């Protein structure tokens, strides 16, 4: 007359459902178009409005002339 | 034109004089005493298999520039193929018949191609900054240069595609394009 | 009732299978055969409300795979057919 | 045998000796008749078919948007 | 210190701290184990945070650091879509593989978790350099490594696998330095946002091209070329072969985006039957050679090949659908390869000391935990649905029959063959009687860790096969930077 | 006639219980942990997607031709 | 057999009014018999 | 007769002759579990079910009773004269 | 492509009911065939025509014996050799 | 079966390849206004497919083999469900 | 119209998609050119995944009318289908062309 107890098993799969129930639910944009509070930090982090931008433009133009002095010394005149 | 067998004889006498060389040396490094006259008897096989791959390779280019009616690094390839059979000829095994005919053919083709500079490479004699900046900013070119070495289709449809498109199905299945209209009111 | 002719044969196989030492024997074949039987009945509905009436349900729950052109979804349909088999 | 101990196998010699001999073939591969043919049939030929077949039908088709009175054969 | 950055320097601190607590603490070696593991749990994390910060749709490299101090040879990091998933990968893989050897190496423990250590470093730095010799000198920096891996942890012919592997590799690489050093010549630099603005000529595009393909060839591997990959991932260490397969695999592939897409497109579009032709005769070679493998890592191993062909045409397909099947592919061949190598070096090998399938039978009775993952990860390598495998192989099988049908018709017979070979293997070991009378004892099941990292791998691969869109969504903008072509009335607006 | 449930989970006989190796430490909190977290994360991640900027781009070019309907027409 | 011995139709394929041509997608698409050739 | 199977293998599916002495509850519980998704599924299917054509009232369609684009339809054409 | 018109009308009588004159009929020889008569078919049995039949129909067209030995064995030995050679 | 998936993955490609996706919506509408060698070029891979699936003459020797199982499988996968795909 | 959001400003292309006029030497004008072609791509046939969809509502709705009813759905797809590919930049990045040829 041994009794099989549930486990782990059926408690990560049930939490699981519930937990992914709950987390869409209160991740949703809402009735109206404004994000939620959560919603905003993460955009104002990661906002980047030019910067790779900016920082990548500097690196090429620099390499662009480096290798252009080298273009120079490697082709002098003998 | 070239004489085959008289440049032949050149290539058969150049690297079997280098073979006699390299005879004379093994019969001054033999041990025992052979005499003087060992440099055809047991070497003698020696120097003649260089004056037998020297001739072959030179008879063939040669031949192979006359059959060809060009001049380029095909020939010393072909050159060196049976130059490079020659030599497997010697030990009697097919495949170093075929394998030394490869890598002889391989070195010798590339090394034309390639035009190594032991003798010395080109010089250019231009302002080679000029040469660098070309290739280094011809960064947008016509078209046409493109389409010349890639051709039409493959993903490749230039404005204008199915107008020739049309042209060229015509002009082979002699069938004239038209897709139907999918809407009833046209 | 559309969508859940889908699933309840799934949950039906996942937890006689992942679980048949937690139900045993008898617990297995009580979930299987009602999950079947309560899916049976719904597709009868299902024939008098698609087949009958003439209404195909069109049912789309979210993109499987979707590159460029293709856009393929996990999206169910019920028409005639699929009703009649 | 191995660094960390494992179960007690009963080892068969006579498949051992097969699984010895197969890692060891490589050492006794001899250019011969049917060698030659077989190993010029695999890395040649049937490759080379594949590649005539390629390059004769590159561009062959498009199926894209093909509708009734325009053909498929795009060259 | 950008997160870049952050990602090559921590797993030199673990190296760090596992060559001198000895000092601090005769210190056990599972402390060793943990600073390794939580090393690589920390440079997973920051691979995480940087996921979730980049942007999808950017032509800018991200998370760039300026150096602006130039040198003759610097090290600039930056990660677009077509880098960010292979960063990824490397990062879940490698904790994987420290697991999968926890209890299996015994010896030398701090030589392998430095060397496991600095080959996430080196194989990370391959993914985000912004620099074509940069990319050379890291997909070379792991081979010293991974030859003492080998010899230092491999099985009885591990010297000839570490000669091979590291012999192949060099020779052909030495090829692509050939060509890598001609486009430095012409442009002056090997930096990418500059030298893909470049445009080289056709004929310098030809003997560019073959430079760089007889090492992509020799890495895919392709068939003929694929002899130490035979040796190597079947010698390897688990740990090794896990990550040789998951990772080493994909820098050629990640390699032809970033080195012949983007400027030899009309060598490649002038070459696609060559490389189609290679690919199919791999697909069918790999496939009928595999079938009749007795060894079960090197049947795993030579699966590999197989499905290494068939995202090697995706990639060449210059259709969206092909490169992103690719991508798909090689990653989700990294997940399930990962898993069938853990099955057999890790669980079969340590019961039984011997990879000869012909004493395995019926151990479904005994272990079915084992023939319950087994079966999950034979039907990925099979290419079968909800699994990445599949989204994968039909994507990238899409573009190979589009760019060429011949190819594609081919190709696409590998639906058959993988199956074929994948299942035949699995009945042998798995099912087909009892429990192989040459066990003498009775085996085990799958432990705890078995478990978890079987479990990991399968999540991974059906959470992808039912929505890859989590990986498709980064890669649409920059996948479409690498096409070649024009459409009649859509190029030259006015 | 039925039999009780048996077996060893993880290779445990019934006496004792399963003995760590210390990899389950960062394993379960650290490897899937942060796997966890950063699928939180992932539904507030704002979308980037090429496609999406596109339908929005192309519904308007829609709007403008009688296919769709305008909500908010001149 | 069968070829040297089948049935010939016993009855002239239908006609519709108009050929049914705006129903099955226009001139552009395939259409039924109206007034045609006979078989 | 039964064959004789080894006591140490465990097996999720449950084995040779599982069944549990609590198997009544457990099929229970599970059984709840099972019903709470289906109802999650049903009112998602309620919510997204699309249709172009609309029943007639007096028809068997019972799934206006749930469905919302079938009820805001009919909430809307009880409104007449 | 309709031809349901002609199914019903156009078909003579004596082809519509001609699958039911064999299926009555047909029935009766396998009926008297065995515990009536039961030696008229072991006598073609033991021809060498009926033998050869026989076999032909219980081996199921032989679509399986060139299968196995011209399909899936040529595949093996196609694996042998390069794994081989 | 899995020859007859190759035939039809290949006949999912070229609608792929023709419509731009293989939603049953989109194929329908599409269907009388594409080439006819294309629909042959597709209508006889997913025949072939078919012919996997429900054991036509060329491709039918699983299903007898398949008889192995119990028998209720024999039953509802091998002889009323799966076949008739 | 639909309002252009938030989102669909910060990645307006605030140049035309083409190459004349770029300065190859200046980084941001010709990543600003590349991005225009793509999204002048993409923008293009996300309009096919909308026919699409429309189609598809269309088709069912019509049932077996679909042939006499949604015919102007059915050829705005397949003028789509005709021309809309994404095909990158880099073509038209390395090759000028001109109409007065
Ligand atoms: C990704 C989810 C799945 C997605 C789909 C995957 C589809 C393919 C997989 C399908 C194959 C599944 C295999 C069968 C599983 C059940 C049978 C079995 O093997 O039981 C043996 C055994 C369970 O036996 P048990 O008697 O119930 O438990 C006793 C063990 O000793 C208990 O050992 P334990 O205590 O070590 O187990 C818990 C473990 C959990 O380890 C994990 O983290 C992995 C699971 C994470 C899920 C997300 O670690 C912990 O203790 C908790 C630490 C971490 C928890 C989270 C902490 C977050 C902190 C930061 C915030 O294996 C397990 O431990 C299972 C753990 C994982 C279960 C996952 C859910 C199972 C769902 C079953 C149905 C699957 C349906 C698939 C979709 C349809
Ligand atoms: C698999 C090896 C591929 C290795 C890639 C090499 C990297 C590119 C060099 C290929 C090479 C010779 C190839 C000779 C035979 C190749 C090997 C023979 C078989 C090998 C066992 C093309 O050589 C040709 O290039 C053409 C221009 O493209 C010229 O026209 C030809 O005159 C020239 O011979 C060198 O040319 C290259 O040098 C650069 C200057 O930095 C020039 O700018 C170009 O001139 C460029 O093209
Ligand atoms: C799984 C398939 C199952 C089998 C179904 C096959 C159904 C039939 C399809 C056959 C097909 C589809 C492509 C198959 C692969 C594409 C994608 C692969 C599958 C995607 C998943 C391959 O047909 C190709 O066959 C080639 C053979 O060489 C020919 O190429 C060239 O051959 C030489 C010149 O003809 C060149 O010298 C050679 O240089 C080329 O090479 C061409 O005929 C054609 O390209 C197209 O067939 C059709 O082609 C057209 C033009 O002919 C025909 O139209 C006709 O043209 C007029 C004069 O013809 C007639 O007056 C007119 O009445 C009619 O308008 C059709 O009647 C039909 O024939
Ligand atoms: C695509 C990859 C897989 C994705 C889906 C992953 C699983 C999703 C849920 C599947 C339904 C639940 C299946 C439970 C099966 C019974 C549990 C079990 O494994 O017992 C092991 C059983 C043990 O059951 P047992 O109780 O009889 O064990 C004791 C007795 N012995 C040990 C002798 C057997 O082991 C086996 O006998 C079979 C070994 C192979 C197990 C394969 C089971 C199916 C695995 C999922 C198949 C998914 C099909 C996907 C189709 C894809 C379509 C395109
Ligand atoms: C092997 C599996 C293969 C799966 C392939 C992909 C699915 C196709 C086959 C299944 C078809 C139906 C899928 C389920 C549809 C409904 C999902 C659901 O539960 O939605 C409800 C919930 C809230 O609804 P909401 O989205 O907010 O509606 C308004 C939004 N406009 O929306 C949610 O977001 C809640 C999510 C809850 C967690 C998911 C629930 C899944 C239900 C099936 C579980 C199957 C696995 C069982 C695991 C073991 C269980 C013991
Ligand atoms: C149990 C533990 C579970 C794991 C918890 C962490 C894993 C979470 C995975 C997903 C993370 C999501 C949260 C997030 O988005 O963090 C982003 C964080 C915000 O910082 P921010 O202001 O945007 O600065 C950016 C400057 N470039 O970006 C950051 O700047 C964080 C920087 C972290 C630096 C780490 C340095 C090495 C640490 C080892
Ligand atoms: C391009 C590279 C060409 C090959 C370079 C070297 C070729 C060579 O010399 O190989 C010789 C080899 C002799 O082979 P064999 O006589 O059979 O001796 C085998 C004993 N193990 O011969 C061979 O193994 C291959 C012979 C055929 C080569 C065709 C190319
Ligand atoms: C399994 C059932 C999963 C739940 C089904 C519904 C999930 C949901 O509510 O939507 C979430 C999200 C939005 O769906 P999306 O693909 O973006 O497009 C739908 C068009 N409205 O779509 C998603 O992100 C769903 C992600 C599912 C990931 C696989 C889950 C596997 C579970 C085992
Ligand atoms: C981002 C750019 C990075 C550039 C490189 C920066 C440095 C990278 C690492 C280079 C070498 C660092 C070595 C770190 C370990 C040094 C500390 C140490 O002493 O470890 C000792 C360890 C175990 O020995 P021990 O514990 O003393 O003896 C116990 C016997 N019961 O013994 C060992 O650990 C030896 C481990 C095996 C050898 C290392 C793996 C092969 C390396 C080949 C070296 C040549 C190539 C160098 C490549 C550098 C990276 C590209
Ligand atoms: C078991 C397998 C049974 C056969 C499977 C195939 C089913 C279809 C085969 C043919 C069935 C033909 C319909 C049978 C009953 C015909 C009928 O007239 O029933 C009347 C009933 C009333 O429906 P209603 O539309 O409201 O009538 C209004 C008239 N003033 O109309 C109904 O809808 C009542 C029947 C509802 C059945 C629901 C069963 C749920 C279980």
């Amino acid at each position: 007359n041994v009794e099989e107890p549930l486990g782990a098993a059926f408690y990560i799969a049930v939490g699981g459902i519930a937990s992914s129930f709950v987390i869409y639910n209160i991740s949703r944009p809402g009735p109206n178009g404004e994000p939620s509070s959560l919603h905003k930090w993460f955009s104002k982090i990661s906002d980047y409005k030019d910067e790779w931008e900016t920082r990548n433009t500097l690196m090429a133009a620099a390499l662009e002339q480096a290798a252009h002095d080298k273009h120079l010394l490697l082709t002098a005149e003998r | 034109p070239k004489d085959a067998v008289h440049l032949g004889l050149k290539g058969a006498a150049v690297v079997g004089g280098i073979g006699l060389l390299f005879a004379a040396v093994r019969t001054s490094l033999a041990r025992k005493n052979v005499g003087p006259w060992a440099i055809f008897t047991r070497n003698g096989k020696l120097a003649a298999t260089f004056a037998a791959v020297g001739g072959a390779y030179d008879f063939t280019r040669a031949a192979a520039a006359n059959l060809r009616e060009k001049e380029d690094w095909v020939n010393n390839g072909i050159g060196g193929l049976f130059a490079g059979a020659t030599m497997g000829l010697t030990t009697g095994r097919i495949p170093r018949v075929l394998g030394f005919a490869a890598l002889t053919g391989v070195v010798l083709a590339t090394a034309e191609y390639a035009g190594s500079g032991l003798r010395g490479v080109f010089k250019r004699d231009v302002d080679e900054y000029e040469r660098k900046e070309f290739l280094r900013k011809n960064r947008r070119r016509p078209i046409e240069e493109t389409l010349a070495e890639i051709g039409e289709g493959r993903g490749i449809k230039p404005p204008g595609y199915y107008e020739r498109r049309a042209q060229r199905l015509k002009e082979k299945y002699g069938v004239d394009i038209n897709p139907v209209c999918a809407d009833p009111d046209q | 009732m559309y969508l859940s002719i889908i699933i309840l044969p799934l949950l039906g196989s996942v937890v006689s299978g992942f679980f048949g030492r937690k139900v045993g024997v008898s617990g297995a074949q009580l979930i299987t055969c009602s999950s079947v039987i309560i899916t049976t009945i719904l597709s009868i509905i299902a024939f008098f409300e698609v087949g009958f009436n003439n209404i195909p349900v069109t049912i789309n729950i979210f993109r499987w795979i979707d590159s460029e052109w293709f856009i393929i979804n996990w999206g169910f349909q019920y028409d005639s057919l699929t009703v009649s088999m | 045998m191995a660094g960390l101990q494992h179960y007690k196998i009963a080892m068969d010699p006579a498949l051992v000796r097969l699984g010895s001999m197969i890692s060891n073939r490589y050492k006794y591969f001899r250019w011969t008749k049917r060698t030659a043919l077989v190993s010029f049939m695999y890395v040649v030929v049937v490759p080379s078919t594949i590649g005539y077949l390629a390059y004769k039908t590159d561009g062959l088709w498009d199926l894209r948007a093909k509708r009734r009175g325009d053909l498929i054969s795009e060259r | 210190m950008s997160l870049l950055y952050v990602l090559l320097i921590i797993p030199i601190i673990g190296i760090f701290l596992i060559s001198t607590i000895d000092s601090f603490y005769f210190f056990n070696v599972s402390y060793y184990k943990k600073i390794a593991l939580i090393t690589t749990i920390l440079n997973l994390i920051v691979s995480l945070i940087i996921y979730i910060l980049f942007d999808f749709s950017n032509n800018q490299f991200q998370f760039i650091q300026e150096n602006l101090d130039l040198s003759f040879y610097d090290i600039y990091l930056g990660v677009d879509g077509v880098s960010i998933y292979f960063v990824l990968l490397t990062t879940i893989i490698m904790p994987i593989a420290l697991v999968s050897n926890w209890n299996s190496i015994t010896n030398n423990i701090k030589s392998y978790l430095i060397i496991m250590l600095l080959l996430e470093t080196l194989l990370l730095a391959v993914f985000l350099v912004l620099d074509v010799l940069l990319f050379y000198i890291f997909f070379e920096s792991i081979l010293p490594p991974l030859f003492i891996l080998i010899g230092l942890f491999g099985s009885s012919n591990k010297v000839r696998a570490s000669f091979y592997i590291f012999l192949y590799t060099l020779l052909g690489s030495l090829f692509l330095l050939l060509s890598i050093l001609t486009m430095s010549s012409i442009v002056g630099t090997t930096y990418f946002d500059v030298l893909l603005k470049s445009s080289f000529e056709y004929t310098t595009q030809l003997f560019l091209f073959f430079g760089i393909f007889i090492a992509f060839a020799v890495k895919t591997p392709v068939w003929g070329l694929n002899s130490w990959l035979l040796r190597a991932h079947v010698e390897s260490p688990l740990g090794g072969s896990i990550v040789l397969a998951a990772i080493v695999l994909k820098l050629s592939l990640y390699g032809v985006f970033r080195l012949i897409l983007p400027i030899l497109p009309q060598a490649s579009l002038n070459l696609t039957y060559i490389v189609y032709a290679i690919g199919a005769i791999t697909v069918l070679y790999a496939s009928f050679s595999t079938l009749r493998t007795v060894d079960v890592k090197e049947l795993i191993a030579y699966s590999s090949v197989a499905h290494a062909a068939i995202y090697l045409m995706g990639v060449f397909s210059n259709t969206i659908q092909g490169l992103e099947g690719a991508i798909l592919l090689g990653l989700a061949h990294g997940f399930v390869s990962s898993g069938l190598f853990i099955c057999a070096g890790g669980i079969l090998y340590d019961r039984t000391g011997t990879r000869l399938i012909y004493f395995f039978r019926g151990l479904t009775q005994i272990m079915p935990l084992f023939s319950l993952f087994f079966f999950i990860l034979c039907l990925g390598n099979a290419g079968t649905p909800l699994t990445l495998n599949f989204v994968g192989e039909f994507m990238s099988l899409y573009g190979t029959l589009e760019r060429l049908p011949i190819a594609g018709m081919l190709a696409s017979t590998s639906i058959i063959f993988s199956a074929a070979y994948s299942i035949y293997m699995y009945n042998r070991i798995a099912f087909g009687g009892s429990v192989s009378l040459y066990f003498i004892d009775c085996f085990r099941d799958l432990t705890k860790r078995e478990f978890f990292i079987l479990f990991t791998l399968v999540s991974f691969t059906v959470i992808l096969g039912i929505y890859p869109s989590f990986v498709l969504d980064g890669l649409h903008y920059n996948i479409s930077s690498v096409v070649y072509g024009i459409e009649p009335n859509a190029s030259y607006l006015t | 006639q039925y039999d009780p449930p048996t077996g060893w989970l993880w290779g445990v006989r019934p006496g004792e219980k399963y003995q760590n190796e210390g990899w389950e430490g960062p394993f379960f909190y650290g490897f899937w942990g942060s796997l966890i977290v950063f699928a939180i994360a992932y539904a507030y991640k704002p979308d980037t997607s090429i496609q999406t900027w596109a339908l929005e781009e192309a519904r308007r070019r829609l709007e403008a031709e009688g296919i769709l309907e305008d909500p908010n027409p001149t | 057999v069968v070829k040297l011995t089948y049935p010939d139709r016993v009855s002239y394929p239908r006609e519709f009014e108009g050929g049914l041509e705006r129903e099955l997608g226009g001139a552009g698409a395939v259409r039924a018999f109206l007034c045609l050739d006979d078989e | 007769p039964k064959i004789p199977y080894p006591k140490h293998v465990w097996s999720p599916a449950g084995g040779w002759y599982a069944q549990p002495a609590n198997w009544k509850q457990n099929t229970a519980i599970f059984g709840l579990v099972i019903f709470g998704i289906t109802a999650m599924v049903w009112k998602y299917s309620a919510e997204h079910e699309v249709r172009h054509k609309m029943p007639e009232p007096d028809r068997f369609y019972p799934s206006r009773y749930w469905v919302k684009q079938i009820k805001d339809y009919e909430r809307a054409q009880k409104e007449k004269q | 492509h309709e031809i349901m018109i002609d199914t019903e009308f156009a078909v003579p009588v004596l082809f519509k009911l001609l699958p039911f004159i064999f299926t009555i009929s047909f029935s009766v020889i396998a009926l008297t065939l065995s515990e009536l008569l039961s030696e008229l078919v072991i006598y073609f049995k033991f021809s060498r025509f009926g033998y050869n039949i026989f076999g032909f129909f219980n081996q199921r067209f032989l679509i399986e014996f060139f299968y196995n030995k011209y399909i899936t064995n040529l595949i093996l030995n196609l694996g042998g050799q390069i794994t081989k050679i | 079966n899995r020859v007859g998936d190759c035939f039809l993955t290949v006949g999912m490609f070229a609608i792929l390849w023709s419509l731009g996706n293989l939603d049953y919506a989109t194929v329908f509408s599409l269907a009388p206004y594409i080439n006819s060698n294309v629909v042959i070029i597709i209508g006889i891979c997913l025949l072939i497919g078919a012919m996997a699936k429900s054991s036509q003459v060329g491709l039918h020797v699983w299903l007898p083999m398949a008889m192995e199982g119990p028998t209720p499988v024999s039953a509802l996968i091998h002889a009323a469900t799966m076949v008739t795909a | 119209p639909t309002p252009e959001s938030e989102a669909f400003l910060a990645k307006k292309p605030q140049v035309p998609p083409t190459f004349d006029g770029v300065d190859y030497e200046d980084n941001k004008r010709l990543k600003q050119a590349q991005d225009a072609i793509i999204r002048e791509q993409w923008v293009q046939v996300m309009m096919g995944r909308l026919v699409r969809e429309e189609l598809s509502k269309c088709y069912y709705r019509e049932g077996v009318n679909h042939l006499e009813k949604c015919g102007k759905l059915r050829e705005r797809y397949l003028q789509l289908l005709a021309n809309a590919k994404v095909k990158g930049y880099l073509f038209e990045q390395q090759n000028y062309w001109s109409k007065e040829n």
